[PDB]
């Protein structure tokens, strides 16, 4: 309204609303996460079991 | 770069390779050790052993333990001179 003859505030708001999703998120971590978790968990479990066995020994 | 498991690498090597070797020597040393001074086996007596476990035993280890040999050899040698001289 402060721009009385903008003649583009309609167009600018149109582009703004139509650009509500410029793009999407990228949560592509769905098997890389699983593999990293598997490797880390197996290694850490081996470490913890080894530590407990060392404590017992 | 990204996430990893810096601590979980204790799998590839246990801490202290030299301490591990020392502890492995320690396990064999302490385990294969007598409970409390076990396996003494001190007493013995058979003709001469009745003298060995008694006179060569370290309970006294004084001067008379050797001097018994001198007294005995003197007993033998006096008869040796008697039969000889």
């Amino acid at each position: 309204s402060v721009l009385k003859n903008t003649s583009v505030i309609d167009k600018i708001e149109s582009y703004v609303k139509q650009y509500k999703p410029v793009k999407i998120d990228a949560s592509k971590q769905l098997q890389v996460i699983e593999s990293f978790e598997k490797h880390a968990m197996t290694n850490a479990k081996e470490t913890e079991s080894l530590v407990s066995k060392e404590l017992k020994d | 770069v990204s996430t990893l498991i810096p601590p979980k690498v204790v799998s590839s090597k246990n801490i202290g390779s030299a301490p591990n070797a020392k502890r492995i020597a320690n396990v064999v040393h302490f385990y294969k050790s007598l409970p409390q001074g076990p396996a003494p086996a001190i007493k013995a007596n058979t003709r001469l052993a009745r003298y060995k476990a008694k006179y060569f035993d370290g309970d006294n280890a004084s001067g008379k333990p050797l001097w018994h040999f001198a007294l005995g050899i003197i007993a033998f040698g006096y008869s040796m001179e008697y039969y000889f001289h």
